[PDB]
């Protein structure tokens, strides 16, 4: 029955050619813009910070099931050796800026879901008010 | 050699423009199996680039009678329009734009919830003796844009079998009647034989035969060459329209509504064109008066511009409220290809080719026409119809009014769907035909694919384009037109040694551009010979050696035959129709000056 | 990770074979958007009033903080599963990686119980690693 | 005296599919050229290598066929102007993360199947009796400004990272603005059916607000604010 044996005879010639097609490049050619860099940092910072929140609560959670008796001073003193004093400031310094760019980013992402400041002038003026706010509060936690 | 896939449908439609889409869900709604074969995606055609309106005698700015709208169509056509097709388009104009808004076209609205109408040029109320009337019924400057995006969405509601990105090569014929088309798929390179009962051609006009035009790149003549290659005539091919306003160099079009609400043609001296050399005492006339006004201004000595071929259109006099609400898309398309804004300084203007009123000779009800070679009387072609800009119903005649060609697609694309349902019964076995139907269209695809010659296909396309800009122009005599038929014949004899460098079949965009050139030489070599056999001057066809309209000898359209390229063209004539559908509803108008 | 057989070229069929949408499942639709915007409207005030307080934070001022930080970090990792370990391309290993945020994170709520009772909250552990 | 600018165009050929895709270098004279990029791609195909295939129809920027990735950003070639500096080269690419067909021609087939699934037509169930049009006020006509004039070029969809991975399920920014165009149409009284095919896991809630959408739109529209109002209307029901 034509228009039915004419459709299966079309998919056979086409699916053979659709499997030899390549994918055009997506990363490593696109222009680095402010709308994506400052919203890819927002997920990298929460993943690295959230992994530490999970790694320190399972370690205090497997000690309750399997009785080992871990306190804060039992694990704070262990972290204070095994690393150099330069290396500790590399962890204390990087985790402060990743907290500052996510604390300001979560206030940026709350005005955005109430349909406010989503034009192209409101995206670029609250991205400079997030980069500058990051350097203020990021250094503020290294002194304190 | 190849492999050919066979389909079976009740009706096939070539083209997915504003006319082939309206004819597609008119038949799929009535209970048929339609197939809309297209070369581009449907909302990528040429009717997306219209910044005008669609005329309707709705009468929501003032009182309006339809019969007033009939009088401006036939008077502005120099009495060559068939008044039984002027009567049908104009009477069914209010019924067909209210129905167009029930599909979901967002129109500009007025202070009570009614459709907003503005003024174009050529249309006046009280039977041509009165003030200018408002019958345009438009979105702001996306009237053609919002027309495709609504007609394509309504064609997804009913089952219309789109075959997107197919190049339709020829027609299939069997003893004087047609049975369907043979198309070439671009995505994988298979030839398709569509068998049909009625086939409809809505493939748009040809503008790319000329050097600088306002048409698209894909706006070649592809249905007018499929018809004449089968032995059927083409009608009124000598009447091409030259727009008064177009961007210098490239050919982009600023809107007809730029001179609609405030617009001044400014020469080198800076005076409005009302009198003293070219025009009549009214500004914004039809596009044969004001386009013959400009091309004779730069020739006599009033040379504005840089190389003394230019014009200015003033727009600083308007308020800035008009330049954002009523027309925002003209503010941007003049500051890119020219590089000048629309609020302080005038933009460049050059007359270029706009519209083509020639095509398939067609009745008022959509059926195509031919003539009997012994009696000279009309005779329909069985199984073939036409609509749109590739069809000459002669609702425009020799000069097309503003905003009347978007009403051609909606009305006469709808009348096509009514004269199939009153003529065919859904579903009826197809005739057994030979196994080699469409074999001369495969060997013509297999000849241009393996081309080995001297001249490339973009070198013959420049010899054709510059010849028809020199001879067949706004001012022509019978000493340059006799040369123009002699130079367009010397070009067509060099198509036999074309060169093609791409031997693939998946997206061969070099085989298509040399198949769009074979299609364009057939419609170009008939525009040249049939313009050199009209010894009068009416409409957009002006002759400097015969400058008087001849309403006693030359009240007839022409009919041009040409089987292939480098073949002799013969001409015959048919009488215009000067009586309406019902003489009791409206009377037929008599020809005046 | 085992990959299911995919569609040959991204698509299947003609352009006029429309996409068939999944049924309305507003528990993981409109109701999932609430729990992200509730857990984010109750962390940024409680992290603001945890940097202006010099000492540790109260017991009841940390058990609200330690629970709203769990769901805010759980809805974040739920978005990195659906985007990357998806069901079109990995199949049953979308559910197996979604159960490791189950009984691999419900015992991270018992770890809160070892911090609100025997120690001084989670704000006392991160202020004493000296950040 | 000529001035030569060097172009670099992404090339593939489906007749010999075993070879990898690569960049080919062409030398375009800038003196006898046009200002735009499509005036320099059409100049190559006439006076040079003529197997270079691409899509073009109107040269104006109103249809949407010439959408490619010129210089990093997604734009239309009819309008993207060539920088008149011969020392700097230009790189042209197809739309990112798309299965290309021949050279610069991406398979936009999944983009047309998703546009059909949002039902882009009016679904009114009652019309006036006198035979005139259905009423709509002027202030309810300004709701559609900025939405009804999208040209379906898919430069916004193939700039979204969350559409690069999940494009077989997530509708993308170009299609979801064309569902918001019918949602706030005041004469479209069937609106509960439209806000029920978006209420699943991956049709609308894969947007994260990485607004490349609004950034790269050549017509100046805003498909990132339009997604944030479908979520705002799916909640307060
Ligand atoms: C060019 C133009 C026209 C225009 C205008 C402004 C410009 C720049 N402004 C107008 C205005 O203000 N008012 C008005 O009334 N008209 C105006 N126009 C004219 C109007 O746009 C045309 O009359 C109209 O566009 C004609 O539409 P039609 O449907 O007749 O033709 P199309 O839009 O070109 O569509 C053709 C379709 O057919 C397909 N095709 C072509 N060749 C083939 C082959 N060989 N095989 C298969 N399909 C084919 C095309 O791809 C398209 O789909
Ligand atoms: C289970 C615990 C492990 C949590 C994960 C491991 C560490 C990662 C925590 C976040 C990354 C680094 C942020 C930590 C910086 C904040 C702590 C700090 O800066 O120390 C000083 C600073 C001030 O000390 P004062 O005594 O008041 O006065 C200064 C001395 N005169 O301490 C504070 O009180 C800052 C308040 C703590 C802020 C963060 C607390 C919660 C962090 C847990 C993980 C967060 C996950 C997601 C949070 C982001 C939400 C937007
Ligand atoms: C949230 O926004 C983004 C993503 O979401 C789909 C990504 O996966 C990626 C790719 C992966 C990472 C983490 C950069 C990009 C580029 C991005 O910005
Ligand atoms: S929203 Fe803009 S970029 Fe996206 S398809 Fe429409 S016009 Fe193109
Ligand atoms: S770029 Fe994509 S991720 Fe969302 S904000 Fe726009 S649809
Ligand atoms: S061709 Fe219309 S935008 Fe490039």
């Amino acid at each position: 029955e034509m228009n039915t044996k004419a459709a299966i005879a079309e998919e056979q010639i086409l699916n053979k050619q659709r499997a030899r097609r390549p994918i055009s490049p997506h990363l490593t050619i696109y222009q680095p813009q402010l709308t994506w860099y400052l919203s890819s940092f927002h997920r990298i910072s929460l993943v690295l910070m959230g992994l530490g929140f999970y790694l320190f609560t399972i370690l205090f959670g497997v000690s309750g099931l399997l009785g080992l008796g871990l306190t804060t001073e039992k694990v704070s003193n262990w972290y204070h050796q095994k690393f150099s004093k330069i290396t500790e400031w590399s962890i204390k310094g990087s985790f402060a800026y990743l907290f500052a760019i996510h604390y300001g980013g979560a206030i940026r992402h709350l005005i955005w879901d109430t349909a406010k400041e989503l034009t192209l002038k409101g995206v670029y003026r609250t991205g400079y008010a997030l980069i500058g706010f990051t350097a203020v509060l990021g250094t503020y936690l290294l002194t304190l | 050699k190849y492999h050919i896939i066979d389909h079976e449908y009740d009706c096939v439609v070539i083209g997915a423009g504003g006319a082939g889409l309206r004819a597609a869900f008119g038949l799929a709604e009535a209970g048929y199996k339609t197939a809309c074969i297209s070369k581009l995606f449907p909302t990528r055609s040429h009717t997306v680039a219209a910044q005008g309106g669609i005329n309707a005698a709705l009468g929501n700015m003032h009182k309006d009678n339809w019969k007033w709208h009939m009088y401006d169509t036939v008077k502005g056509s120099d009495w060559l329009g068939d008044q039984d097709s002027i009567h049908y388009m104009t009477r069914e104009a209010p019924k067909s734009i209210i129905e167009l808004e029930h599909y979901g076209v967002p129109f500009s609205r007025t202070e009570n919830g009614k459709i907003y109408q503005r003024a174009f040029g050529g249309q006046t109320k009280e039977y041509g003796k009165g003030a200018q009337a408002y019958r345009t019924c438009a979105v702001a400057d996306r009237t053609g844009h919002a027309l495709l995006h609504t007609l394509y969405g309504q064609a997804l509601r009913h089952d219309t079998h789109f075959f997107i990105e197919y190049f339709a090569l020829d027609l299939l014929t069997h003893n004087g009647e047609v049975v369907g088309v043979i198309a070439y798929n671009q995505e994988d390179g298979t030839i398709h034989r569509f068998r049909a009962h009625k086939t409809i051609i809505a493939t748009g006009g040809y503008g790319r035969a000329y050097f600088s035009c306002t048409s698209a790149h894909t706006c070649t003549g592809d249905g007018n060459a499929m018809v004449s290659r089968a032995g059927f005539p083409l009608q009124d091919l000598e009447f091409v329209q030259f727009h008064p306003s177009g961007i210098y160099g490239s050919g982009c079009l600023i809107t007809e509504g730029a001179r609609g609400e405030g617009g001044f043609l400014v020469n080198s001296e800076g005076e409005r064109f009302m009198e003293r050399y070219a025009p009549t005492a009214k500004d914004l006339a039809c596009r044969d008066v004001v386009s013959r006004a400009i091309t004779m201004e730069i020739r006599e000595g009033r040379g504005v511009g840089k190389k003394k071929d230019h014009m200015y259109l003033q727009l600083s006099h308007l308020p800035p409220e008009v330049l954002k609400e009523r027309l925002p898309g003209i503010s941007e398309t003049a500051a890119i290809f020219a590089g000048v804004d629309v609020t302080k300084e005038p933009i460049p203007i050059i007359p270029t080719v706009h519209y083509n009123m020639g095509g398939i000779p067609t009745k008022w009800n959509g059926e195509a026409l031919t003539i009997d070679e012994e009696t000279g009387e009309d005779k329909v072609i069985p199984g073939l119809m036409a609509c749109g800009e590739a069809a000459c119903v002669s609702v425009h005649g020799a000069n097309r009014l503003g905003a009347n060609s978007l009403l051609d697609l909606v009305v006469f694309g709808r009348a096509v769907a009514h004269t199939v349902a009153d003529t065919l019964q859904p579903g009826l076995p197809h005739k057994p035909l030979p196994s080699d139907l469409g074999k001369e269209s495969i060997a013509n695809l297999d000849k241009l694919r393996n081309a080995n010659g001297s001249r490339s296909t973009a070198e013959i396309r420049m010899n054709m384009k510059q010849t028809m800009q020199k001879d067949v122009s706004v001012f022509r005599t019978q000493s340059s037109l006799d040369e123009g038929v002699r130079n367009i014949t010397a070009v067509e004899k060099t198509f036999d040694d074309v060169k093609t460098t791409d031997r693939s079949m998946i997206w061969n965009s070099d085989l298509v551009e040399t198949l769009e050139l074979q299609n364009l030489l057939t419609c170009a070599s008939q525009t040249a010979v049939s313009a050199a056999n009209r010894k009068e001057s009416r409409g957009a066809h002006a002759r400097e050696d015969y400058p008087n309209r001849d309403d006693e000898h030359w009240m007839k359209h022409t009919l041009s035959w040409q089987k292939d390229v480098a073949a002799p063209v013969t001409l015959k004539y048919r009488r215009v129709i000067d009586h309406t559908l019902d003489e009791k509803e409206c009377p037929s108008v008599p020809p005046t000056v | 990770l085992p990959v299911l057989p995919q569609k040959p070229g991204g698509v299947r069929g003609t352009p006029n074979d429309a996409y068939v949408p999944p049924p309305e499942n507003k528990l993981e639709g409109s109701y999932h958007w609430y729990m992200e915007k509730i857990f984010a409207l109750s962390v940024v005030p409680l992290a603001t009033t945890a940097m202006l307080t010099t000492g540790p934070l109260s017991t009841a001022a940390d058990s609200f903080f330690s629970v709203m930080l769990l769901g805010y970090c759980y809805m974040e990792f739920n978005s990195c599963i659906t985007d990357y370990i998806s069901g079109r391309v990995y199949g049953v290993w979308h559910k197996y990686a979604m159960y490791m945020l189950g009984l691999g994170s419900a015992v991270s709520l018992f770890g809160i119980y070892k911090l609100e009772t025997e120690n001084d909250g989670v704000v006392g552990l991160v202020k004493s690693l000296w950040d | 005296t000529p001035r030569l600018k060097t172009f670099k165009v992404y090339r593939w050929n489906p007749d010999e599919p075993s070879a990898k895709p690569h960049l080919q270098s062409y030398q375009v004279d800038l003196n006898d050229c046009g200002p735009m990029v499509l005036d320099a791609l059409l100049k190559i195909k006439d006076e040079q290598d003529s197997t270079l295939t691409f899509r073009r129809s109107c040269r104006e920027g109103i249809c949407g066929s010439c959408a490619m990735n010129i210089g990093g950003r997604n734009t239309l070639a009819c309008i993207c102007k060539i920088d008149q500096n011969e020392s700097k080269q230009l790189k042209i690419y197809p739309l990112p993360h798309m299965f290309i067909v021949k050279d610069l021609v991406p398979d936009l087939t999944n983009f047309y199947q998703q546009y059909k699934s949002i039902q882009p037509y009016l679904q009114r169930s009652s019309f006036p009796k006198d035979g005139t049009e259905v009423l709509q006020s002027i202030e309810d006509r300004k709701k559609l400004d900025g939405l009804y004039e999208c040209i379906l070029c898919a430069c916004c969809s193939t700039s979204c990272p969350s559409y690069w991975w999940n494009q077989e399920q997530y509708l993308g920014p170009a299609v979801l603005m064309q569902a918001y165009r019918w949602l706030i149409d005041s004469r479209d009284q069937a609106t509960k059916t439209r806000k029920a095919m978006l209420n699943n896991s991956m049709s609308l809630y894969r947007c994260h607000t990485i607004m490349n959408c609004t950034r790269t739109c050549p017509k100046g529209l805003n498909p990132g604010l339009a997604i944030a109002e479908i979520k705002k209307s799916l909640a307060f029901a």
